[PDB]
C-alpha cells in the first residue's frame, strides 16, 4: 500500500575493487605486505542461491597479474645495473671433464672491465651457459641481449621463494566461493558461501606444468573458455599429484667482483668436480596412470570412438616449447617431449640460462647470479595446460605460457561482490 | 553472522542489521610499505572508498527522516507501476534476491518522493511550533 | 535545480534546501587529496548541527533568540526584500556568537535529561 | 575555560565542559612539499586515520542508542567487578585520568553490553 | 521577538581555490592524462537575479592550468631516452644541393663518431641539422645546448594534438560563468549560470597569434588589467576567425639510430626533392579588415581620432619575436613583421624550423624533436591577438612569452566558489 | 535486589593515552622549502592545574621522528645535485710550500688530473687544492681519492644551505604534546608542572658531537642525566645554566673555480689560496671554561659522592669523527681537537682544528657527499650549551674517577632539545556509574 524504506537486505552486485594481501609473518614475499591471515578464517554459509560464476571473466586474476609484476620490480627496481658488461668477449669452450651430453653447452669467457677508476681495465673471465651467448660474424660473442635491453641484476641477497599469500575484502565487499566438487568453472553452483579471505595461493611461475596447487576432489577436471574453438587452451587439475625431483649437476662456485663504487657483479665460477647434464626424474608409471586418467575425462567430450593422441609440442620461444622452472631463482628449461609422445583407445634433460625475461614484458631483462653449489628441486605436479591440434583423431599439445592462466586455474572457484544494504518494498505502514 | 542472511523471509533481514551495519567499519609492521607508492595507494584509496559509501547511505538515511531507523516508514503511497504482488508472499515465504532484482529497475524517484515527504513535514513542524 | 533560489527571497528559498543538502600516476593523488577534504568540510558541519540538538533536521529549532545588534530588521525586510547570499554578508559578524550560544543551550538540556528522567 | 585544562577537576566537575573537547577531532607555499611522493603519503594517511577513528566512534554511539547527544542514559546495571566504589566516592574525588585507568579492562565487556541492550529494545520496539 | 533557527542547505557561496578534475570525450598526452569522461551533456543552470563579480586577472584555475599542463608535459619526457651521448664534437658541411636562394646554409650535414650497443665499439653515423640549433667553434661544430643542459628525445608514439579538455569540480564547490555578453573580464556581470565543468578548452600553445581558441561573438573586444598602463599585455579576442595554411614542403625521411643497450635516436634522415622554405599564407582580404576592426575598438580607449600604428616586434629572443607555433611536432618560427607594417586613420609569412625547444621559457630542459617524415601542411584559426604598446599617434607590437595569459584569454569569463550551507535566521518559533 | 546503578556513557572526556603520530614540521634552504606550514602567530598553553604526568626523554619517539626527517631532508636535497663519479681518476699529487706555516705543512696536496669536459670526445687537464684528509696514497706522487673503493659521492647543490633555522613540531587533530615546565626534571619521572601546547617552540637542528651547540640553557644549576646514571657504558647529558662562548675561524682566502664536467654540470673545485697558510681553530676563555666545570663535578657528587676526586680526561678514543669536537658552519666541516679541554682534576685556549671535503652524515657507510669549497674565510661563534660525557670507571676506585667526552649517535642531540615533551592521543568516550536509568 505505502512505500516503506528497509536495510540489511542480503543484496549484492558484481564489483571490481583492490584487495589486502595477507600472510603468516627476508623475501619477494615476505617483506611485500603485513597484514597478518585471519588465524581462523570463517565460513558464511550462503546457501539456498545458484550464484553464476565465471572464471574467464575474473577481476581478481586481473589484479593479481598486476601485483606480482609491480612486486617483481620492486624488488629490481633498487638492485645493481649490469650494463658494464655489455662488451665484446673472447670465448673458448669448457672442455674439462665434460661429459659429451653437456659438451658446448658451457663457454669460458674474457673481457675488458673498467675498475673502480674511470681511467682502469681489468681483466676478468666467467662462465656462461651457451644460451645467453651469441657469436659475432669463432673468437668474438656477445651477451645475448645487448641488442634489446637494459640488464639488471637480481640482488643475491634477495630470496625468491613463493609464498601462499591469502586475498582480503576491503569492509562493504565479499568473495563468493564454490564449494562444489565438480564445477564447470562458469556454472550457476549451488555450493555456495562467502568468505571474506581465500585460500592462500602460493604464486608459481612454471610453463607447460602447473607445479605446487590445488587438487581436484573427485575427478581429474577438464576446464575451457569454449572447448569447441582450438584457440582457448585446455587446463586440467589432477585429483592427484604426481612428484617430480629436478636437480642441479654441478658443484659450482661464484666470484665476487668489484664493478664500481658500490657496485659488485655476481659471476658463474668454476665447478668443482666433472661437469654433469641437468635434469629431472619423475615415474614412469605415474605418468602413464595419469594420462590414462586424462584421457578417459577427454572422451566425455570429443567421443568415446575418437583417437587420442598427445605429441610433442610446436615450435616457438624457449619459454613456449619447454618447461621453464624457477628453483631458487635458476632456470630450469626442460625437454618435455618424452612426456607426449602416445596415441591410444623418465628423465628430462634440462637446460640451464641466466638472462632471463618474466612475463614477457620485452625490455626488461634480468640476470640470475648464481646459487653456490648442488640444489635439489622437489615438487608436486597438480596440473598441466594443453591446446587443441575430420574426426578420426584428436591431438592434444602442451600449451599455456600466458600467466594468467596458472592464476586463473588457481583461482578457480572466487568471485567478488559489493554489498548493497538498503532497499524499498511496499507494505501496509503509512 | 556477518552476512548470515542469504534470505528467506523478511523478518531475518531485522536481526543481522546491527551486524551488517558495522561491518562498515571494522577499525604492526606497515613501515615498509610507505614507499611502495602504488601498491600503497591503491590500499588507501580503497579505505577512502569505504568510507564514502557508509556515509552516502547515513546521509540518504538522514535526509529522508530514516536516522536511527531499521524500519522507515512514511507517508509516500506505493504505484502499481512499480510492481503488482500480494502483501503477503513478498515477505513471509519470498527471499530478498527477487526483491532486489524486479524493484531495481525504477528506484531515484522513489527517493525523491522520500525527500519530499520529509521537506514538508518540516516545514510543517516549524509552523506548528509557531502558532499552538 | 542545483543553486535555483540563490538570487531569491529567504521565503521562496525555504523549500529548496534538499536541493544543496544532497549534493555531496602520482598526479592523481591530487584528486584523492580534494575528496579527503570534501569529506572532512562536510563532516564538520555535521558535527556542528549534531552538538547544536539539530541532527536530523534542515530546519533546526533552538532557545536562542535574536539581537537587534545582529540584525535591527523585521519579516519584510529579512525574508521579504531580501536574499541569503545579501543577509549572510550582513550578519557575519556575529557567525561564531551564534555558534557558541547554541552549544551553551544544548549543554544546558542534556543535564537536565540524565537527572529528570531521575 | 582551557581545554584538557578539566583533567585535574573532579570528573563531575570536569563534564560540565564537554563540547570544547568534542570538537577537537574535527579540525584543521603549501606546494614544495606535494613532490615529496613518499612523506606527503603519510600525511594523507594520517588524516584518513583521524577520520575513520572519529567515525567509528560515532558509530558506537549509534549502536549503543548515544548518538546525536554528548550524554547518553542505558538500562544496564554496574557490575561490582568493574569497581566497587560509591556515587560520591566517583564523582567528587576522582580525576577522569584515574578513573580510566581503573577501569581499563572492563570497556570491551560494557560495550557488548550496550549493544545487546540496544538490540533488545528495538525488537521490543518491533 | 524572534528566535534562531539553523538551516541547512543554505544556496550561498564565497570565493574559492581547489583542485579541478580534468575530462574528456573518451598515444596522445592528454588521452593518457583524463581517465574520466565528461557529461555527454553537461549541464547549465541559469541563476535568475544573480550578480557576480569576476576577475580574469586573479583567476586562480589559470595557474594551476599553467602548474598542471607543465607537470603533464613534463612526466611524459621523463621515461624517454636521453640523448647526452651525442653532445659531441661535429664533422658539419654545407649541403645546398637543389635548393632555392634563401636556404643557402640553413642546414648543416654533420658526422661524428658515437657509440654502439657496446661499450668497446663506435661508429660513425651522419645527420642533418637546422642551423638554428648548431653552433660553429672558433668544419668544427657543436650541438646549440651543449653548454647549457641535458638534451633528452621525445617518444615517437607519443602526439600532442590538442584535444579539448573540460575542467570540473569537486563536491562542495561550483563553477560559474558569465553568458553576460561583452563581459569586461573585470566587474560583476548580470547574466551568470552555474555549470559543472568548464566548455573543453584546448591546450594550444603559442605567442603572438592566438589560434584555435574562443570568439568574441559580437564584436573584437579588448581587455587588459590596465588600460592607461603599458606595463600590461592586451588579450584581444576577434569574432570572425582568420584562416591560416602553414607548411613544411620538404618531403623528410628519417633513420634510427641504435645508440646504445636497448635504445634508439631517431635522426633526421635525407630529403626528397627541392628544398624550400616553411611558410605560412594569410589572406589580406581578411588581414586588413581584421586590423581595421581592431582599431575601431582601440578608438575606444584611446582619443577617438589618433593615428594608430602597427609594427614589429621589440627585440627578444625567437620565441617571442617570431611568431610560435607547432604542428604535427615541429615547431615554426614564423615572421609576423610584414602582419604588422600598416597604419590606421595573399601575405606570406617564412617560417624557421627549430628542432633543439625550450617550451614554455623554462630554462634546464632541452627537449629533441624527432623528425616527421613526408610533407606537413596545417590549417589553423587566428582567434585572438596578444598585444603590447603622443596625443595623436600610438603604436601597437605583437606580445606573448607568459603562457598564463593564453589559458587566461579562453577563462576569463569563468569563477570557483565553494558552497557553505549552514546558515542562521530569526523565526517566530521557540524550542 | 540492587542498589541500583546505572551505567552512562558519554563523549568530550579529557583523558588521554600515550601515542605514537607523525608530528608535522612548521616555521630558499633546505629546511625553510620543506616546513611551508607557518607557526602559529599567537601559540598558546593550557596549564593542567592538579595534573600530574610521566616523561620519558629516553624512549621519546619524538627523537627517532627528528632522526628520519633529518635524514630524509639530506637525501632530498642531495638526490637532484651532481654527480661527482667521473672525478674519481688517477691524481697526481705534490705538497704546497708557499707561505706555509710550520703547523700547516702536509695538509694541502696539489693534485692533477684529466677530465671529463661538457663533450665526450673531449678531455681537460686541469687541477685543484685538496686536503689531505680526502686522498690516499696509492703504491709515491700516484693518488685517488677516499670513496673510489666504496660508493659514489654526490656534490651538494651550492644554492642550498644547511642552515639550523629552528623549526616547530606540531600535533594532528587529536594528538597533544605535552611538556614538563618543571624544575630539575631527572628526564624521567611524574612531573608535577605540566601544560599542553598546541605546538612546541622551535628546535635548531645542529648537529655536533661532544659539545652541544645553541640549545635552551637551564634555568639556574647544571642538570645531569642518563638513561642509567651508574652505567659506566652510557652517555651522560649534561646541560649548562651558564653558556660558554666560543670563537672559530678558518683564516685562510680561499677561492673557488668552476669547471664543466657535462652539459649544465659545474664541478666546483678548490681554488688556490691566496695569502699565507694557516690553521683553522677555535678560542675558549681559559678562565671561563675553568669555572664553568667547577659547578659539573659538583653535580656529578650528586650521584657519585662529595668525597671522590673527579677529572676530566682526553684522548677519548674512536674515528676522526668521534674523537674530534664536529663542528659545521658556513657549510664547512671542522674537525676540532678538545684534548686541552679535558686535561683537570680537583678536590684563551686555543683548538686546533682539521677540514674534510669529503663526509658523510650520521654514520650512513656508503654513501657520500662532496663540501664544495667557499670563498674568502670565515668566522663563527656559537654558545656551548651542554656536554655529551662517559664514565672511564668500572675499576675499583672510588677515590677518584676519570670521565671523557663522548657521543656520536646524534639522537642524543635531540633528545636534550626533546627533554622536556611527551605525545599523547585523546580518548573522548568514556563511561561512569549513573543514577539515571533508560
Ligand atoms: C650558533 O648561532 C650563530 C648565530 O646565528 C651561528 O653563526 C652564524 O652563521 C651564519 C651562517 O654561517 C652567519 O651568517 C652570514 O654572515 C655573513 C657575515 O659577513 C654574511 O655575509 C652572510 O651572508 C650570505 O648568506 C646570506 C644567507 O641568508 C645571504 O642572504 C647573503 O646575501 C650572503 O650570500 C652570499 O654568500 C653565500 C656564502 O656565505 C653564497 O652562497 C651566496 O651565493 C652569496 O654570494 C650570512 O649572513 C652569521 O654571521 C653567524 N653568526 C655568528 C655570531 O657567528 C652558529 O653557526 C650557530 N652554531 C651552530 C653550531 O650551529
Ligand atoms: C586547429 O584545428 C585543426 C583541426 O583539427 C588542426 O588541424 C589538424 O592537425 C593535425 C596535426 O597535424 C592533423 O593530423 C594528422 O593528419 C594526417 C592526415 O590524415 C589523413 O590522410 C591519411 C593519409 O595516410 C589517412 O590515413 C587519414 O585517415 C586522413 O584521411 C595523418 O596522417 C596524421 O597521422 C600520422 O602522423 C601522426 C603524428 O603524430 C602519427 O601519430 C599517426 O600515427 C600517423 O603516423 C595526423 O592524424 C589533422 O588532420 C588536422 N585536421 C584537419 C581538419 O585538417 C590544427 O592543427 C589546429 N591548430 C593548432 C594551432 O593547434
Ligand atoms: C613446491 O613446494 C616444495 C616444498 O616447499 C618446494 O621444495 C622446497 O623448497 C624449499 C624452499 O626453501 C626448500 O627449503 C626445500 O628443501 C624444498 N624441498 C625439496 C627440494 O624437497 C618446491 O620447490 C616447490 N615447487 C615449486 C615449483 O615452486
Ligand atoms: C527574479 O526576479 C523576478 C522579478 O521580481 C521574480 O519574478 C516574480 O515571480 C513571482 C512568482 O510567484 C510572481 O508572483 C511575481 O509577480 C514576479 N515579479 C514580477 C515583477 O513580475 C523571480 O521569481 C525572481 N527569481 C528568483 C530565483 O528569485
Ligand atoms: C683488452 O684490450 C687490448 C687492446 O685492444 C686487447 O689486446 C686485449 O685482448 C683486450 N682484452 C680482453 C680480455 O678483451
Ligand atoms: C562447461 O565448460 C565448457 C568448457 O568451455 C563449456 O563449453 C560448456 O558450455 C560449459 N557448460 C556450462 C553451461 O556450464
Ligand atoms: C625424490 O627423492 C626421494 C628421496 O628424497 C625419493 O624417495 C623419491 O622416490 C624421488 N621421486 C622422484 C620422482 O624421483
Ligand atoms: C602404460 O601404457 C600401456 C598402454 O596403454 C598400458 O597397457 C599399461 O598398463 C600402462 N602402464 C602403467 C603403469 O599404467
Ligand atoms: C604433495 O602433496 C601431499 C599432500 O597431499 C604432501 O604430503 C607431499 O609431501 C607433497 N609432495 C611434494 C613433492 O610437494
Ligand atoms: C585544585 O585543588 C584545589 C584544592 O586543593 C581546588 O581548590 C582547586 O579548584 C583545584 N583546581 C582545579 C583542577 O579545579
Ligand atoms: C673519429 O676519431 C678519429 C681519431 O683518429 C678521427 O680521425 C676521425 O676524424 C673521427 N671521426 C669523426 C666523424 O669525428
Ligand atoms: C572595464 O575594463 C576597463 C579596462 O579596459 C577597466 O578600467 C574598468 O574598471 C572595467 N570595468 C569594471 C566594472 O570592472
Ligand atoms: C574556423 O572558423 C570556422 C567559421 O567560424 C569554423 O566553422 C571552423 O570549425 C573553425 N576551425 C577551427 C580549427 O577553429
Ligand atoms: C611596409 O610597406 C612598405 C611599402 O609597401 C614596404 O616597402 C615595406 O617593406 C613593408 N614592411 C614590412 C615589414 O612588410
Ligand atoms: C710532502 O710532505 C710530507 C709531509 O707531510 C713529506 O713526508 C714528503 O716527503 C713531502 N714530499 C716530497 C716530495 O718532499
Ligand atoms: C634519575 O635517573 C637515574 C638513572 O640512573 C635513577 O637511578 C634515579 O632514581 C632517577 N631519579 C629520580 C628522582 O627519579
Ligand atoms: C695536561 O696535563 C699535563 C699534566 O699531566 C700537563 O703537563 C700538560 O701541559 C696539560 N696540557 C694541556 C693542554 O692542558
Amino acid at each position: 500500500l505505502w512505500v516503506t524504506v528497509y536495510y540489511g537486505v542480503p543484496v549484492w552486485k558484481d564489483a571490481e575493487t583492490t584487495l589486502f594481501c595477507a600472510s603468516d609473518a627476508h623475501n619477494v614475499w615476505a617483506t611485500h605486505c603485513c597484514v597478518p591471515t585471519d588465524p581462523n578464517p570463517q565460513e558464511i554459509h550462503l546457501e539456498n542461491v545458484t550464484e553464476e560464476f565465471n572464471m574467464w571473466k575474473n577481476n581478481m586474476v586481473e589484479q593479481m597479474h598486476t601485483d606480482i609484476i609491480s612486486l617483481w620490480d620492486q624488488s629490481l627496481k633498487p638492485c645493481v645495473k649490469l650494463t658494464p658488461l655489455c662488451v665484446t668477449l673472447q670465448c673458448t669452450n669448457v672442455t674439462n671433464n665434460i661429459t659429451d651430453d653437456m659438451r658446448g653447452e658451457l663457454k669460458n669467457c674474457s673481457f675488458n672491465m673498467t675498475t673502480e677508476l674511470r681511467d682502469k681495465k681489468q681483466k676478468v673471465y666467467s662462465l656462461f651457459y651457451r644460451l645467453d651467448v651469441v657469436q659475432i660474424n669463432n673468437k668474438e660473442y656477445r651477451l645475448i641481449n645487448c641488442n634489446t635491453s637494459a640488464i639488471t641484476q637480481a640482488c643475491p641477497k634477495v630470496s625468491f621463494e613463493p609464498i601462499p599469500i591469502h586475498y582480503c575484502a576491503p569492509a562493504g565487499f565479499a568473495i563468493l566461493k564454490c564449494k562444489d566438487k565438480k564445477f564447470n568453472g562458469t556454472g550457476p553452483c549451488t555450493n555456495v558461501s562467502t568468505v571474506q579471505c581465500t585460500h592462500g595461493i602460493k604464486p608459481v611461475v612454471s610453463t607447460q606444468l602447473l607445479l605446487n596447487g590445488s587438487l581436484a576432489e573427485e575427478e581429474v577436471i577438464i576446464r575451457s573458455e569454449n572447448i569447441t574453438n582450438n584457440a582457448k587452451n585446455i587446463l586440467v587439475q589432477l585429483n592427484e599429484s604426481v612428484q617430480i625431483n629436478c636437480t642441479r649437476p654441478n658443484n659450482n662456485t661464484r666470484k665476487s667482483i668489484r664493478i664500481g663504487p658500490g657496485q659488485w657483479f655476481y659471476a658463474t665460477g668454476d665447478i668443482i668436480g666433472d661437469i654433469r647434464q641437468a635434469h629431472c626424474n619423475v615415474s614412469k608409471a605415474t605418468w602413464n596412470e595419469t594420462l590414462g586418467k586424462v584421457v578417459k575425462q577427454l572422451r566425455k567430450h570429443f567421443g568415446n570412438n575418437t583417437i587420442i593422441r598427445f605429441a610433442n609440442s610446436s615450435g616457438g620461444d624457449l619459454e613456449v616449447t619447454t618447461h621453464s622452472f624457477n628453483c631458487g631463482g635458476e632456470f630450469f628449461y626442460c625437454n618435455t617431449s618424452g612426456l607426449f609422445n602416445s596415441t591410444w583407445i623418465i628423465t628430462l634433460p634440462c637446460r640451464i640460462k641466466q638472462i632471463i625475461n618474466m612475463w614477457q614484458r620485452i625490455g626488461q631483462a634480468m640476470y640470475a647470479p648464481p646459487i653456490q653449489g648442488v640444489i635439489r628441486c622437489v615438487s608436486n605436479i597438480t596440473g598441466l595446460i594443453l591446446t587443441r591440434d575430420n574426426s578420426t583423431t584428436e591431438t592434444f599439445r602442451p600449451g599455456g605460457g600466458d600467466m594468467r592462466d596458472n592464476w586463473r586455474s588457481e583461482l578457480y572457484k572466487y568471485k567478488v561482490v559489493k554489498i548493497e544494504p538498503l532497499g524499498v518494498a511496499p507494505t501496509r505502514c503509512k | 553472522g556477518f552476512l548470515g542472511a542469504a534470505g528467506s523471509t523478511m523478518g531475518a533481514a531485522s536481526m543481522t542489521l546491527t551486524v551488517q551495519a558495522r561491518n562498515l567499519l571494522s577499525g604492526e609492521c606497515q613501515q615498509h610499505l610507505l614507499k611502495l607508492t602504488v601498491w600503497g595507494i591503491k590500499q588507501l584509496q580503497a579505505r577512502v572508498l569505504a568510507v564514502e559509501r557508509y556515509l552516502r547511505d547515513q546521509q540518504l538515511l538522514g535526509i529522508w527522516g530514516c536516522s536511527g531507523k531499521l524500519i522507515c516508514c512514511t507517508n509516500v503511497p506505493w504505484n502499481s507501476t512499480w510492481s503488482n504482488r500480494n502483501l503477503s508472499e513478498i515477505w513471509d515465504n519470498m527471499t530478498w534476491l527477487q526483491w532486489d532484482k524486479e524493484i531495481s529497475n525504477y528506484t531515484q524517484i522513489i527517493y525523491g518522493l522520500l525527500e519530499e515527504s520529509q521537506n514538508q513535514q518540516e516545514k510543517n513542524e516549524q509552523d506548528l511550533l509557531a502558532l499552538d
